[PDB]
């Protein structure tokens, strides 16, 4: 036997998933999106007011960028167009303390406001490095979202569009 | 008459015979078997409840390293590691992210210094010329997931969909009432019902290789339950 | 001048199509899916209580695997889940005679209960290889699942998601 | 629904199996035996493959002999109830696991509660080969096919029968 | 209390005691039998009826074969033969026509082709000077009956008046629902009321040699019945 | 008025003057056409109806293979070959899968044996130094559709839009009740309306070679039809 | 939401990725296929009318 279970999951994201998508970077390109997050169909996603990161953005030779690059992790719909109405979590680099800020409470940094995402709209992740600094890779680096497996934290909440009689309002929401 | 126990990588509820270990598949990653759970002999059921109960697992991988006359006490590894609670400073890490030994010298191999995302690190002595030495540093990116059987191979489906990271497993402390693990999921298996466990990653994984210093068993799992019985 | 024709429309699967997948397979390797079916978009498909299957399976030297192994149709979700509830298919490998079973109706094997398959959905085929057995091989075996030339067999009803009216609801 | 359609073979965890000797009717080769909360059932003719093979991969003499049977508990045979008398140098094997005719049904129906045994008795009269089963398969239902029948598995849980069935 | 069950030419039911074999008579053709069936120490009846029980007989010969120098490979039999379902082609026979044996060569000795209606065979190897060789052909162009016995010998009669012929026994395949065979009678015999199947053919019969390759038993007769208890 | 009647890839009800035959395209693949049907001088239509109406079509290709001195008897190809109706053993194939003859001895080339899938061949005999043979295997491993014209080459569209492969044409034994071919389409066309098949496949068609023994025609299709007179 | 565009043989709406470009047959003619418009991740339609729509 399994046990029932509701179509609201609790899940925590990272790079290597299918639907993400991610790419190198080079200094002073901030428009230059490194990970791409892209609605799967038939999926709606959504995040509260507040839900960790874990913006893990070293160097090819693994070291964390310079302290005054910055993020901005940012909404998109279709288009492959930015928004200003609608953006999370602009901060600095070289203020997390990796090590722990994956763990603690304290550390654990909150985004801005909540979030919806429909069966097809994209989330950027813009990294503003100043100039002349050390390019950015992937593979040496990460990216999370949420705290699901823990008890205090906060996790990304998955819903099946079939499973919903709210999904024409929330496409009209968008 | 629903009382709560505790499993192993080894033994235990089950005599190593309804229980077993096993290695991954790493040159094409698959989302392969690690360990199983079959019910044993004897009782009616097993419950697993995320959000209610625990979980804890130390993965390990190994290597093969030479040395040389002008040895080079610098070792570069293709497996990312991180601290576990905190800080990589090996005294205080509530157990080692790296252990090593020499082969030639049946003896450890301290660490001097590590360097901590190039994932590399620098070693406390000097090998010796075709001197062997083995490492077993932990496993990280690589998820993990469980699944259901039915009495053959045919698959009831999986607990919770979502996977879930070592790296993070890793990061969370293990020991620390409220930041203990608590996954998500709620099932049930009777007799010959068993589960398994499985992890994709490129890396390998480790349970035994009988040189290994401390204690027999490279990597464990270890979880609670509650039995009727 | 050419007929209508209604939406439904009668096919049979097979190895050598686009939207189907397939790969190689070891022995002692159940759970590595050798054939991984995926719903295109706007296209729901559907199966009957009984349509036929040509599980051909040999080896890279054109040989039919062991008898002892065995074959499993299996439904799935989208992110690539297996699921148990929704199975089709639970069946030994030397028990077809391939060469008079495509073809004949005795020898003929059906599924055991219908299916449908959304605009994205996964079936999967998973072989048990026992033991003693070659590696697996794709390009010297094939697949089908309905007869839609013949007379007496069943094929499989295709349908575009857009010409229904209850098409949501399924 | 909770009836469902099975056919059952040799690696599986109930069933149970032991090598054999020449001369020794009374070692069952094949031990089924009901799991707990799953009553199983066999209508009036169900297939059976009884390949029997010898170590050297030959099944084994003509005169060898294959005898079904129920038992209840105590590990006991019983003569009130039994299947498929029959002999070994009959099935045409590559043929019989096919055809529809070359198959082979029971005597008669059969039910099997949570804690009930089934043997396989073989009677190798002599003058022959040792039995291995690695070397040997056995099934029971065709539930892929059309024309045959299958097993019929249920849980106990799901009924109100249940008490009637243990009667 | 009615189960159907089978017999056997060897033990089974009876124990090798309740049950015998034998061979016919030659010289003069006599309707001899060649195995009865007694009931043994438990049974209250059994039954037998044509028309709905089925029936199995594989009859062979025997003979002694010399070779020579100039061997011939190539040997005649007064015992007609034919298929058994289709053709003589002793891959595909559902079971050979032929049987032989070097006894020197303690080998089997392979067929090459058939004369067919002939009655002739020629074989695939080559015998030598003096060497033995024994061979079971199957028998046919001959009659079977059943009949009855009480207690003494004294016969009721006979179950069916009318006899059947062997070669069409050979003919019908065995193992075909439909084409199975299913005679006229319909009978009852209880304690020590003993059966007697009887034969009249010009040819011997073989049940056992000690030498005979394929299992013991030169030749079987099998049977179905509905006993009660 | 409706006689249902037959088609061939010549003559017949054209004079071979409202038919055509052609090859295909290799080096790029393309969906070409092989055939056409023009409506002749005199009819008031032709219907197709699959579902009802059946068809046949046997494919072969040609190539070119000379010979040694110490010659191979074997060959490969690059054609993928299968049986027709179940076994590949050329006495009874229903049509052979291969033909074979060579140009210098005006004389067939029996076949031996075949590597099955591993589209080789091992032949019988023993070829010359500098002697030619000519082959004609099946063709397997491509498309089929119809179409329509409206008298130009303005195409209406297509019968059915979706395909049909020649490996599985080849397996469906034809010439059996039932198992017979029967595809999806509904049409008519009138005058000049004329109708083509067409084939997408990497390799060659050949329907005719003036020394292909078995008939002047290498292929062919042949088709049933109802006709209004 | 229904806006006017233009496309290209190059690029443009399409990334050189969801377009190609082809020489044609020559030796047999044959009515061939020199480009082609694949829609791209992002939209949900496009349309043409000719008496309407320029070229």
């Amino acid at each position: 036997n399994i046990g029932n279970l509701s179509a609201e999951k609790q899940i925590s994201l990272y790079d290597g998933q299918p639907f993400i998508s991610e790419q190198d970077v080079a200094a002073g390109d901030p428009n230059t999106p490194a990970l791409t997050i892209e609605g799967p169909d038939g999926y709606v996603i959504a995040v509260d007011a507040g839900t960790p990161i874990a913006p893990e953005f070293r160097d090819s030779n693994g070291e964390k960028l310079d302290p005054s690059t910055r993020v901005i992790v940012q909404k998109c719909d279709r288009q492959g167009n930015p928004l200003g109405d609608g953006i999370i979590f602009n901060d600095t680099l070289g203020r997390f303390n990796y090590n722990k800020m994956r763990t603690d409470p304290d550390y654990m940094r909150k985004t801005a406001k909540s979030l919806m995402v429909d069966e097809r709209e994209i989330v950027k992740v813009f990294v503003d490095v100043p100039d002349g600094a050390n390019g950015y890779d992937a593979e040496r680096s990460r990216f999370t979202l949420g705290d699901d497996t823990s008890d205090f934290g906060k996790a990304v909440e998955i819903v099946d569009h079939d499973d919903l009689t709210e999904g024409e309002t929330q496409a009209v929401k968008s | 008459q629903t009382q709560e126990y505790t499993l192993s990588h080894t033994g235990g509820l089950l005599g190593s015979s309804k229980v077993t270990t096993a290695s991954n598949q790493t040159a094409p990653q698959r989302e392969t078997a690690i360990i199983s759970f079959e019910v044993p002999r004897k009782f009616s059921e097993i419950e697993y409840v995320g959000q209610r109960d625990a979980t804890r697992f130390v993965p390990r991988t190994t290597e093969e390293i030479t040395g040389t006359a002008n040895d080079d006490t610098v070792v570069q590894l293709q497996a990312n590691i991180q601290p576990i609670a905190g800080e990589e400073d090996m005294a205080d890490q509530d157990y080692p992210v790296v252990v090593a030994y020499n082969v030639t010298q049946g003896a450890q191999v301290e660490i001097a210094d590590v360097n901590y995302a190039t994932d590399e690190v620098t070693l406390a002595t000097d090998p010796a010329d075709g001197d062997t030495v083995k490492l077993w540093p932990i496993m990280g990116d690589g998820e993990v997931q469980f699944r259901l059987v039915n009495q053959f191979g045919q698959e009831e489906g999986r607990v919770y969909p979502w996977a879930t990271p070592l790296y993070r497993w890793h990061d969370f402390p293990q020991l620390k009432r409220g930041r203990e693990i608590n996954l998500h999921g709620s099932v049930t298996w009777q007799e010959n019902e068993t589960v398994e466990v499985l992890l994709d990653a490129p890396q390998a994984i480790t349970w035994e290789d009988a040189d290994y210093p401390e204690g027999q068993y490279v990597s464990t799992f270890e979880q609670d339950v509650e039995i009727t019985l």
